[PDB]
């Protein structure tokens, strides 16, 4: 599950979510430890 | 307010702390203590009539270049505090007036 | 991240060149759908 | 169009604070009227502007408790301050600005933003709270 937040928000336009800034947990290196990563996703590829 | 010490003659380049995040429309203001502030240049280079034709701004092109202002040909009386008003596409409305810049000779 | 202003993608087509190329299509569409008929184009209805 | 400001400079705390501003020279129908307050120890702080549809915007750091009423009969721009704190001592500046437009992409999509430049400024009137 991604914790997406609008890239713009109160930045420009009607607050449209054309881009989302989604942070999630993943296991980097070791399979026990999982660190918090993030990436820029489009609104066409994330389902609430 | 911030400290900036200069001397007579040599040109001075002064920028503002705030960094752009898009296409900027910075403007510079002159706050001489007592007297009302005077607009030096808007749209990064478009000084209004009356301001001496020696203060030049950085043009907006090839995003990344810092917004710095040149006051070459400085005079002895330049003891005011400047103001870099930054407008960019992303940051939204620029309510704040930024940080001042004390001038000392 | 995005380095600079966040703009929107878009395709550009010439208004006149499309207009004349679309009147050549309607002239041939009249060879199969009657020489005297009103032919109107509309946007796609539904689907993916 | 040098503006003249008539400020009392003495307003009791938690009371009404009004500052008037003349226009001088030309009328006020196609210009944006802003108000900037500078307090000792810091720089200027933009408050808001009023023009066009008479919907003046206010700074988000002032709680919108201030109002900017633009008059046309006597050609003055006063300030109505309510519930003012005793730490509002600052010189008020009366200046106007023109609203330019900056474009960076297709303007039909909405790729442009408005920026204001203060063309003219008034000497201002120093007003404190006592
Ligand atoms: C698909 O089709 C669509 C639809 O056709 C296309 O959509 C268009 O896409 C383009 C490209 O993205 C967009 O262009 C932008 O235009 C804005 C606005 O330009 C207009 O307004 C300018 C200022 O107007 C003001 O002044 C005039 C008087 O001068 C006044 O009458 C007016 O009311 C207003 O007050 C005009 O100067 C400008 O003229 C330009 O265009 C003429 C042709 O139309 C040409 O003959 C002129 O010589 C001149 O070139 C035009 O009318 C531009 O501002 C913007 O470019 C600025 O911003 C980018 C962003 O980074 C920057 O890189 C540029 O360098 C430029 O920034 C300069 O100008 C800023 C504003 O003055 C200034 O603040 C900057 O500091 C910087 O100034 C420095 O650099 C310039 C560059 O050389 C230099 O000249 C200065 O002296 C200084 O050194 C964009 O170009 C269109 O808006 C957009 N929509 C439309 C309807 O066109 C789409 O692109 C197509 N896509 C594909 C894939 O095909
Ligand atoms: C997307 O959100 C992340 C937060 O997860 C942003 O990253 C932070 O950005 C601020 C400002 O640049 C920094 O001060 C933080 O240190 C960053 N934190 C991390 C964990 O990277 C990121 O800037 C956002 N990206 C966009 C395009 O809005
Ligand atoms: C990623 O995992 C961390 C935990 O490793 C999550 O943070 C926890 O969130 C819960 C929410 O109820 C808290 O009770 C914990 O105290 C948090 N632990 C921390 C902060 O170390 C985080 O929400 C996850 N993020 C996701 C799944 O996007
Ligand atoms: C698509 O792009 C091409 C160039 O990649 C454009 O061709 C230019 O057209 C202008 C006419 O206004 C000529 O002056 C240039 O010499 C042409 N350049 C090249 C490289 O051929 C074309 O106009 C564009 N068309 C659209 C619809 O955007
Ligand atoms: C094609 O264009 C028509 C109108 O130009 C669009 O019709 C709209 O459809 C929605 C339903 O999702 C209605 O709520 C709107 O009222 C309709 N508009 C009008 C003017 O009738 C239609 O969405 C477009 N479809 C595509 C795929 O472009
Ligand atoms: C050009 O477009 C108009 C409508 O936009 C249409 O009536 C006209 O027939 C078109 N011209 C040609 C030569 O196709
Ligand atoms: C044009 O109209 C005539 C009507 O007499 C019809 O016979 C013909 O198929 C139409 N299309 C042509 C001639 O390409």
């Amino acid at each position: 599950t991604l914790q997406c937040t609008n890239v713009t928000n109160n930045i420009t336009d009607d607050m449209r979510g054309e881009l989302k800034n989604c942070s999630f947990n993943m296991t980097t290196e070791l399979r026990d430890k999982k660190q918090k990563v993030y990436s820029l996703f489009y609104r066409l590829d994330v389902v609430q | 307010v911030r400290p900036l010490s200069v001397a007579l003659g040599e040109t001075a380049r002064i920028s503002c702390g705030r960094q752009a995040l898009g296409s900027r429309a910075v403007q510079w203001y002159q706050h001489r203590p007592g007297q009302a502030p005077i607009l030096l240049i808007y749209n990064n280079q478009d000084r209004p009539s009356g301001i001496p034709e020696r203060f030049s701004g950085t043009p907006d092109i090839n995003f990344g270049t810092r917004a710095t202002l040149t006051i070459s040909g400085v005079e002895a009386g330049d003891e005011a505090d400047y103001y870099c008003h930054m407008w960019d596409s992303r940051s939204g409305f620029s309510w704040s007036f930024g940080g001042a810049t004390r001038l000392t000779v | 991240d995005i380095i600079g202003d966040i703009r929107q993608a878009h395709c550009n087509v010439s208004k006149a060149t499309w207009n004349e190329t679309l009147g050549k299509v309607v002239k041939q569409l009249r060879k199969h759908f009657g020489n005297n008929t009103i032919i109107r184009f509309a946007n796609s209805s539904g689907g993916d | 169009v040098q503006l003249q400001e008539s400020g009392p400079g003495l307003v009791k705390p938690s009371e009404t604070l009004s500052v008037t501003c003349s226009v001088s020279g030309d009328s006020m129908n196609n210009y944006y009227w802003t108000w900037i307050r500078q307090s000792p120890g810091k720089g200027l702080e933009w408050i808001g502007y009023i023009s066009d549809r008479e919907s003046a915007t206010y700074n988000p750091s002032l709680n919108s408790r201030v109002v900017i009423s633009r008059d046309t009969s006597k050609n003055q721009l006063s300030l109505k301050l309510n519930s003012v704190t005793p730490a509002d001592t600052a010189v008020y500046y009366c200046a106007t600005a023109r609203r330019g437009q900056r474009i960076y992409g297709v303007v039909s999509f909405g790729e442009f933003f408005y920026y204001y430049s203060m063309d003219v400024w008034g000497k201002g009137t120093t007003v404190t709270v006592s």
